[PDB]
């Protein structure tokens, strides 16, 4: 059970920045590493938003639940579907300016075959 | 209003004629009237904002890119307003910049304390304040190898005179200390150069809209020392500018003011400030008095503080077309109508 | 819940932009400096819906854990002041919905 | 000294032990002295008799007085809040509400017959429960109080919205209570209507241009339907395909457009919208006022238990036995209070403290420091006999 | 040059100690001599002065003993404080305890002081320990006798007396051995880390350091003629170039 108390993120800068005030995330203090992952739309590769996908499923164990946006997570659909662990969870919510699409959201494929 | 129009005369009437691009009533009313950015841009096209988004085309078309190119001509403007002064007038352009210097300092100084890169920090730093010195901030973390490797060349040097650098390098705490320190300092040094240099017209009418900076400050400084701060009064009274209406008796509350009804009892004894805390945004307060005290700057005419009039008023006009844009690109219209127009 | 989850984010998210643009500078750069503890956490439990146990959270507010200093900015101040109250009440929404997804 | 003063006077709460002497008049009597030497006898004493009560352990009488303090303050600064909610209803002006009925008795009268109020408060009760009872009544009273406050501010805005849009300033106005069956036409669905709203300089424009503004527009339909100080708001019948390139045209002449069809749901809706927003703040205003008076009363009768029971236990802690006490309150005329204060002080003061006691005078209240705010749950200055000042 | 930084700071805890009471390997074996002797210096003033203070912890506590049974001899608790934190104490418990208190103080001859309450009652007491507790104030209860822990008090006061005449006679007889060679281990590292500074500021290309600076025109030769004898007198027949 309990081993885990960050709230990591993958998102948009102004929500991440807002989340972070808000008291979510860190940067840890023995690492020197961030537990959340900022990302300019459009301006940032596909491959990076990757490499800090396996960082905080698998690369950091002190994840708790993982936040990412739907528009980021589309774009690196093939990492987030493989993804079907509980730990950390996988939420995907909407990005900013962009409304729900249930094809934007891992779980809720998984879920809806095999009933 | 005899020897103003020598080096003032082209000056103003440019100013005067970038006062008739301030938006009146109607011409907010019908940018709440839309329903895109797209057709707010187009509504904007008919002012005297034309064509300044063309080069966008509807795609990456955001509500902070809106903010960006309309301040962005805002400052292009004030330039072409400062090349073309000479004297006293460019001096006064130069202590305008000072107070966004200041502030590019305490935003450059906290993007090295979090190690975010410095390409990205300084895009958010702002275009009227900038020296040539200003990216060489990323260089050391306390603040004695700071001023005496940087700072000092700068016009920011005078300013330093009570920032007392106990050799502790840099938290979040103490950059805000140090911000509040230099605009201190920077409101005495530009009311005593508006008080000895600048004439009568303009000496009068822009005392009063820099003393209202300062009780604008000294207020924010009281009021956020509450949550985050926790620092004696004899510290604090350090922070709070001397120049202004609120100073003698009333700083003096605001220094020992403990809770939110120190601050409130030392603001109800002041006539003009009086209600500001007890009902609304306290925000639009001040930006509504502000915006009221440039109104009555423009109706003096042979006066140089026409120029602060203006560009704190087109500043306002920049806030309210961000908040308009922020409004009809997230489908909240509930407080559209949220914006000051006092012109 | 996710619906309700990405209304509450980009409303909070817009307000914290506008802030962000007015005062001339780029507050997250600031944030990511003071960021080094978390106030919002969970704490975890094992609970049994039928034989299996599943993952369960209950989330707690650290009153250890001070306000930050990103305030102060002058008029700027105010603006950040005014933004983080709203980002905590809507930050406590994602996590609570989020126990049930894990 | 004061507080919230209007013309209500202000009131001294003593309590003293029966073996208690004035030192000021010797030999003399402590109910003789009150009414007749005390601020040159223009002090007016009421009865003020509060009977016996559970007491606690010794333990358990540090945390009694910790708590009385706290549920005193709490009231005091609730109550100050309603007043306020009044003040600014208009329901509250002159005066009112500090000197109006408490249960059909008047304020300074409702003291003098205040003894202890059996109306749901015992003493077969512990004192915990009536601590426990009386702040509960006293917080959720407040709450409701608030509470349809906030709300009657929220529907002030609703209305306010609403009269604009039925006619007043256009931006976001649609009219819908001056419509007509041929100044709006729209039943099958090749004529429609459009709105334009144009500064009045602007006005001659828009009647020579109407016509040219796209193809297939109806004659003399041009004609000011309303009309107010910034605008004049026109009315113009057209083809429904013509209406895109209508209101394109004429936002280059630099009117502005405000689009309102003449379906029968839309005009309904609107006008209903002004009428619920009316109807809303009205009932709501009734209810509203009705209750903070109502929940005035109770806030009243609840401080006074506090401070009854506040006293009484405090009198316990200081004096010792006897546990029968001699209490008063007094009624002091405004700004006599400080004067009043001080002789107390000399008379009585050697009692509870030959060495801890000053001389001392009103009441200043303050969070630059904790002192002098006579009180047992935060450190203050210790008054030299048991009195509490009361401001009204 | 981090390591001659480490032992500067190290020479400098010797000089320090003492105010309180060269070829490569002749240089590392007399770190090694800095080191092992900075080391046994240091755990043994450091179980020196953590020792004074519990020395002084009992001295402080049989002047509460000694200043409470005269007052008795002229529900209450008995303990020590430091002198600028009595007002205070007697302000928080008075304005916590309403009244209802006798509070004295006795100067115990950094300063401290003794007190007495007398919490005339209960259901505070375990409050006014709070208010002690939380500024320093150390409570000596006894509840068995003044004279019974004054003998088992003193017992351990001239016992942990002859520990510190121990350890302080240890620490004299060290320092004897420091005081006459600190001008050796200072000297050597002020100016090895002299040395390593202008190594700093050499070239390093091709496994070869060059050395660019001035010298004036009248000490070119006695460089030509120091500098061509010395690298020629020990052997290691690979020559420096010397350009000009």
């Amino acid at each position: 059970a309990e081993k885990r108390t960050l709230i990591a993120v993958i998102a948009d800068e102004d929500t991440t920045t807002g989340l972070l005030l808000a008291g979510i995330g860190q940067i840890t203090p023995e690492t020197q590493e961030k537990n959340f992952f900022v990302y300019q739309e459009g301006k940032t590769t596909k491959e990076e938003i990757t490499d800090k996908f396996n960082h905080f499923t698998e690369e950091r164990d002190d994840i708790a639940i993982l936040l990412i946006n739907q528009h980021i997570a589309e774009n690196i659909r093939a990492r987030v579907d493989s993804f079907t662990n509980a730990f950390p969870a996988i939420l995907e919510i909407p990005s900013k300016d962009h409304p729900y699409d249930p094809e934007k959201d891992s779980v809720l494929k998984r879920v809806r075959k095999l009933f | 209003g005899v020897y103003f129009n020598i080096d003032n005369g082209f000056i103003e009437g440019v100013v005067r004629g970038y006062r008739n691009g301030l938006l009146s009533n109607n011409q907010y009313i019908n940018l709440t009237q839309c329903d895109t950015l797209e057709d707010l841009k187009l509504q904007l096209s008919s002012t005297d904002y034309g064509n300044f988004l063309s080069s966008v085309s509807s795609e990456s078309l955001t509500t902070s890119l809106i903010q960006e190119y309309a301040s962005s001509k805002l400052y292009h403007e004030f330039n072409y307003i400062r090349d073309q002064s000479s004297g006293s007038t460019r001096k006064f352009m130069d202590y305008i910049t000072y107070g966004y210097m200041i502030d590019n300092v305490a935003l450059m100084i906290t993007g090295t304390i979090h190690d975010r890169d410095k390409g990205e920090i300084l895009q958010r730093c702002h275009p009227l304040g900038w020296f040539d010195t200003l990216p060489t901030l990323s260089v050391a973390t306390d603040l004695e190898s700071l001023y005496e490797t940087v700072l000092v060349d700068t016009p920011l040097a005078p300013y330093f005179k009570n920032c007392f650098d106990t050799a502790e390098e840099l938290d979040d705490m103490n950059i805000e200390i140090i911000r509040n320190k230099l605009y201190k300092a920077y409101l005495e040094d530009f009311y005593n150069f508006v008080t000895e240099e600048i004439p009568e017209p303009a000496k009068e009418c822009m005392q009063t809209l820099l003393g209202f900076e300062a009780d604008r400050r000294s207020i924010n400084i009281a009021l956020n020392s509450l949550q985050s701060s926790d620092i004696d009064p004899d510290l604090k009274s350090d922070l709070l500018p001397n120049i202004g209406k609120l100073y003698p008796l009333a700083t003096f509350h605001l220094a020992q003011a403990q809770d939110f009804e120190g601050v409130r009892a030392a603001l109800a004894n002041v006539y003009e400030y009086r209600g500001f805390l007890e009902t609304g945004n306290l925000e639009d307060h001040f930006y509504q008095l502000e915006m009221e005290l440039c109104r009555d700057a423009f109706t003096q005419q042979f006066a140089i503080s026409t120029v602060w009039a203006w560009m704190k008023s087109k500043e306002q006009e920049v806030r309210n077309i961000t908040w308009i844009a922020e409004c009809i690109a997230q489908n909240q219209r509930e407080r559209i109508n949220n914006y000051i127009s006092v012109y | 819940a996710k619906q309700k989850m990405g209304r509450v984010m980009q409303t909070a998210a817009f307000s914290l932009a506008e802030v962000s643009y007015a005062t001339g500078e780029n507050i997250g750069y600031q944030v990511q400096e003071s960021v080094s503890t978390a106030r919002f956490k969970v704490r975890a439990r094992q609970e049994n819906v039928s034989g299996v146990y599943l993952s369960q959270f209950e989330s707690y507010i650290d009153p250890e854990i001070n306000d930050f200093r990103l305030t102060g900015l002058g008029r700027g101040g105010q603006q950040v002041q005014r933004a983080k109250e709203i980002y905590s009440r809507a930050v406590e929404t994602l996590v609570e919905l989020a126990s049930l997804q894990t | 000294m004061a507080t919230a003063l209007y013309t209500a006077n202000d009131f001294i709460l003593i309590s003293l032990p029966q073996n208690a002497q004035p030192v000021t008049a010797p030999g003399s009597k402590t109910d003789s002295w009150f009414n007749e030497t005390l601020i040159g006898g223009r002090a007016f004493v009421s009865d003020f008799k509060i009977p016996e009560f559970k007491i606690g352990s010794l333990d358990t009488l540090i945390v009694e007085s910790e708590e009385l303090s706290k549920v005193d303050n709490q009231i005091g600064a609730s109550i100050g809040k309603i007043i306020e909610i009044l003040q600014g209803l208009n329901e509250t002006s002159t005066n009112a509400y500090r000197t109006l009925p408490i249960n059909n008795m008047p304020v300074p009268e409702y003291l003098e017959n205040f003894q202890w109020q059996t109306r749901k408060f015992k003493l077969d009760k512990s004192i915990k429960d009536l601590i426990t009872l009386i702040s509960n009544e006293s917080s959720q009273l407040d709450a409701d109080v608030r509470a349809t406050y906030a709300n009657y501010n929220s529907a002030k805005t609703n209305l306010a919205a609403a009269e604009r849009k039925k006619t007043g300033d256009l931006s976001v106005r649609s009219l819908h209570d001056i419509v007509k069956p041929e100044d709006f036409v729209l039943n099958s669905e090749h004529l429609t209507t459009v709105l334009v709203a144009v500064p009045k300089s602007l006005k001659s424009d828009f009647e020579k241009s109407y016509e040219t503004l796209s193809k297939n527009v109806v004659p003399a339909s041009a004609s000011v339907i309303a009309e107010d100080a910034e605008y004049v708001l026109f009315n113009v019948h057209l083809f429904k395909k013509n209406v895109q390139e209508f209101t394109t045209a004429a936002r280059e002449k630099k009117f502005i457009p405000r689009e309102f069809n003449y379906s029968e749901e839309l005009i309904d809706q609107l006008k209903k919208e002004h009428d619920s927003a009316a109807s809303l703040e009205q009932s709501l205003r009734v209810q509203l006022v009705r209750l903070a008076k109502t929940a005035y009363v109770d806030v009243f009768i609840n401080w006074f238990h506090i401070k009854a029971l506040r006293v009484y236990v405090e009198s316990v802690l200081r004096y010792g036995l006897p546990p029968h006490f001699n209490i008063k309150i007094i009624a002091v005329p405004p700004k006599n209070l400080s004067k009043c204060k001080s002789e107390l002080i000399d008379a009585f003061g050697f009692l509870g403290g030959n060495a801890f006691m000053k001389d001392k005078k009103g009441k200043i209240n303050k969070q630059d420091t904790s002192l002098h705010q006579y009180a047992s749950l935060v450190d203050t200055e210790y008054e030299p006999f048991v009195m509490y000042i009361i401001n009204l | 040059l981090r390591r001659f930084d480490e032992v500067e700071r190290m020479v400098g805890f010797l000089n320090e100690v003492v105010e309180k009471h060269l070829s490569l390997e002749n240089v590392n074996d007399m770190v090694k001599e800095i080191t092992d002797c900075e080391s046994r210096a240091r755990q043994l003033d450091e179980s020196l002065d953590s020792l004074r203070s519990k020395l002084n912890d009992l001295l402080e506590q049989r002047q509460v003993i000694f200043e409470c049974s005269k007052f008795i001899e002229v529900y209450m608790i008995t303990g020590s404080i430091r002198r600028t934190k009595v007002d205070i104490l007697n302000r928080i418990l008075w304005r916590l305890l309403r009244g209802n208190l006798i509070f004295q103080n006795f100067p115990i001859e950094v300063e401290k002081d003794c007190f007495i309450i007398f919490t005339h009652g209960e259901t505070l007491l375990k409050k006014v320990k709070r208010v002690i507790d939380s500024l320093n104030g150390k409570i000596v209860s006894l509840n068995t006798r003044s004279s019974e822990l004054v003998d088992t008090l003193n017992r351990q006061i001239d016992d942990l007396q002859r520990i510190l005449d121990t350890t302080e006679q240890t620490l004299h007889t060290e320092l004897l051995v420091i005081h006459d060679q600190l001008p050796v281990w200072s000297a050597m590292t002020k100016r090895e880390k002299y040395v390593y500074t202008t190594l700093n500021k050499f070239q390093q290309e091709s496994q070869g350091l060059i050395a660019e600076g001035w010298v004036p025109s009248t000490e070119l030769i006695h460089l030509q003629d120091s500098l061509k004898d010395y690298i020629e007198t020990l052997g290691s027949e690979y020559s420096t170039v010397f350009n000009v």
